[PDB]
């Protein structure tokens, strides 16, 4: 029977000879569906580029965290406060910074930005030109002591969204900072988006923030609008959905969350691998299924299927989209919802 | 200096370019084939067939066309060559499916994978080799190593009139084994019977099975080592023998020519799980057989699968930065 999600798994890394013990949180990032970079200790950095996986290239290193632009041949590399910017095109370094304080947590925001998180504050760093890191906010006391997991932006970077996690059941600490109110708000959530959204009969797109999180009350996903509405624009109602877990799965909780917006679906992605659908319009749960036996620990969007891409601890590369010509039908017929179906029908064909 | 492939046409019309001959085999995907073709249209082709014998049997397994003249991203070295040669310098690309059988000759028959670089109006024409250009290159099965317990194997014999056991057990150091790798093979006999082990025989052996056309099974022994060692009634005996398989014999699985320097013993064929075990031509296999040879009495053995494969192709910076031509004969 019919499914309303592709998944595939793309390649398990051990066969294209790399390490096993190399495969997971602080050895192996990928910040975009483009690159896998990992570090290698006798030290060196591994790129396996996705369109070649087969010619991966190994360089020596001495950093301590490597990080690949999103989308060009663009390493960022640090050493401690040590923070280094370099062109493998043009084997040029491009950029280098010391910070003052150290940076705990990092990664491109864009194809041109790094954001920066210390103890302290977090920071924006463009990787052209000369300028210094951008202070964009101090952090709020409710991640202190926090293993910081992620950071998110909305589109306009308006919207900033600073996430930690501690073992306390593990507890989701956010910081959701507003660039021009100037303000913090704290939130309790394990993982979040921001995505555009176009209300019906709206002049202009509403940002949403989708936060997911299993709290005091179970399993919760949340979408709000932040911001007041455009001139032209009904504000987006709140949706708030739980979001289930098994009895086996006393212990899991969210890890990731992408966002299409060809589709209008919220992928989240729990720490012991399963994946749900969620109508980001409604909140509506479309799909659940365990797609990995080990923790999916890294996540991008998919830019070819708008779908989610991981790696998980064994070195398997993964995805899931939606499949295009199935979810209508699979709504309408196993899940019996056609107002949800000709809904998403007619919003996204 | 970076080594790079050539090779010309008989009129020295078209000359084709290769990084490298064998591609790897890398379970989820194949190195791709990467080329440029020196310049009707210009039709680059590859293909894999089965054959058998001079020939009287062949399969298709795969054919894949391209135009490269005129004309996914170029590698580094499509376009370091291009600019090195010029703008008559043409890139070709092709992917080799996964599935497909590797490289693989029996001494006849095998599987090979041919690139035909040719000028011609439509891909249905009379081709001229005059001014058409054939490479055989391979594809190499590659396999890293797998985590947990290595191979074991055990037998128990009683012998006529007797019911003490003679007990072998013997493992492998490893399951996954390259080219030109030592097997390290662990032997442990328990004897408790009245005869005596008078020497132990470990051996290397080939299966090969030819599964089109013809069928049919070969064996045929890659390592054989015997030792004069003997092992009493009443006693244990423990000791690790050390075996290469090597090919400095008919019937044998080859991955290339046996009149080339750089070809191997074939690597055991990956199956998946319920695959054509047909449109691969030929079945490659490898065991250990571990053999107690008994005074007076029948000798005891076990074996031990194991797997053959191709190996792995081989200031304040943080990060470290930084081509001759040569026949394809």
């Amino acid at each position: 029977q019919i499914l309303p999600i592709r998944f595939q798994e793309h390649l398990q890394l051990q066969n294209l000879g790399i390490n096993p013990a190399n495969i997971g949180f602080s050895t192996l990032t990928m910040e975009s569906d483009k690159f896998i970079c990992i570090r290698e200790k006798g030290a060196q950095v591994v790129i396996i580029d996705m369109n070649d996986p087969s010619n991966p290239i190994r360089r020596p290193i001495s950093a301590d965290s490597a990080i690949m632009n999103p989308a060009s041949k663009v390493i960022a590399l640090k050493a401690g406060k040590t923070l280094q910017i370099f062109n493998i095109e043009m084997k040029s370094k491009m950029k280098a910074h010391t910070m003052t304080d150290d940076v705990t947590f990092w990664k491109w925001i864009s194809l041109n930005t790094v954001a920066l998180v210390t103890d302290n504050a977090v920071y924006h760093w463009s990787m052209e030109g000369e300028s210094q890191p951008v202070k964009m906010f101090d952090r709020h006391s409710s991640l202190a002591g926090c293993q910081i997991i992620n950071y998110r932006t909305d589109a306009k970077q308006k919207w900033l969204l600073l996430t930690g996690i501690s073992a306390q059941r593990v507890v989701g600490a956010m910081q959701l900072y507003s660039v021009d109110r100037k303000v913090s708000q704290p939130i309790e959530g394990h993982a979040a988006s921001f995505a555009q959204f176009k209300m019906e009969g709206n002049a202009e797109e509403s940002t949403l923030f989708c936060f997911a999180v299993r709290g005091q009350a179970g399993g919760k996903l949340h979408i709000i609008e932040v911001g007041t509405p455009p001139t032209g624009n009904q504000p987006f109602p709140k949706k708030a959905v739980d979001v289930f877990f098994p009895p086996e799965a006393q212990n899991d909780f969210p890890v990731a969350m992408q966002i299409s917006e060809k589709h209008d679906v919220v992928f989240l992605i729990t720490k012991y691998g399963y994946i749900h659908l969620y109508d980001l319009e409604t909140g509506t749960c479309i799909y659940m299924n365990r797609i990995s036996g080990e923790t999916i620990f890294v996540t991008a969007p998919h830019e070819a299927t708008a779908g989610i891409i991981g790696v998980n601890r064994k070195g398997q590369v993964l995805s899931v989209c939606v499949e295009e010509e199935n979810i209508i039908p699979y709504i309408t017929n196993v899940l019996q919802n056609p107002d949800l179906a000709l809904r998403m029908a007619v919003r996204n064909n | 200096g970076t080594r790079v492939f050539k090779k010309a046409s008989p009129n020295g019309k078209l000359t084709v370019y290769l990084g490298k001959r064998d591609f790897v085999d890398h379970i989820d995907l194949v190195e791709p084939v990467d080329g440029v073709v020196l310049v009707r249209r210009v039709y680059v082709t590859l293909t894999c067939a089965f054959r058998y014998g001079g020939l009287t049997f062949r399969k298709d397994l795969f054919v894949a066309n391209v135009q490269s003249f005129p004309p996914k991203p170029l590698t580094r070295l499509q376009e370091r060559l291009i600019k090195k040669l010029g703008e008559h310098a043409y890139p070709f690309t092709f992917e080799i499916p996964p599935n497909l059988p590797c490289s693989v000759t029996l001494q006849a028959c095998g599987v090979d994978y041919e690139v035909k670089a040719f000028c011609a109006e439509n891909l249905e024409e009379k081709i001229h080799k005059r001014n058409s250009v054939r490479l055989v290159i391979r594809k190499v099965q590659y396999a890293p190593e797998r985590p947990g317990p290595q191979p074991t194997a055990e037998t128990t014999r009683q012998f006529l009139m007797s019911d003490k056991p003679l007990h072998l057990e013997a493992s492998l150091d490893k399951e996954i084994y390259y080219h030109g790798e030592p097997i390290s093979v662990n032997v442990h006999v328990t004897n408790n019977t009245n005869k005596t082990v008078k020497k132990i025989k470990i051996s290397v052996r080939q299966y090969a099975d030819i599964c089109l056309f013809n069928t049919a099974q070969y064996k045929c022994p890659v390592a054989m080592e015997e030792a004069d060692d003997t092992v009493a009634p009443s006693s244990t005996f423990c000791k690790v023998y050390t075996l290469t398989p090597f090919l400095a014999k008919r019937g044998l699985a080859l991955d290339g020519k046996l009149k080339h320097e750089d070809t191997n013993l074939a690597s055991s064929t990956l199956l998946r799980e319920g695959a054509n075990r047909e449109i691969l031509g030929i079945i490659v296999s490898y065991k250990v057989k571990v053999k107690l040879v008994v005074s007076r009495g029948g000798d005891v053995a076990v074996e031990l699968p194991f797997t053959l494969m191709h190996p792995k192709p081989k200031d304040t910076n943080l990060i470290e930065l930084d081509i001759v031509f040569e026949d394809f004969a």
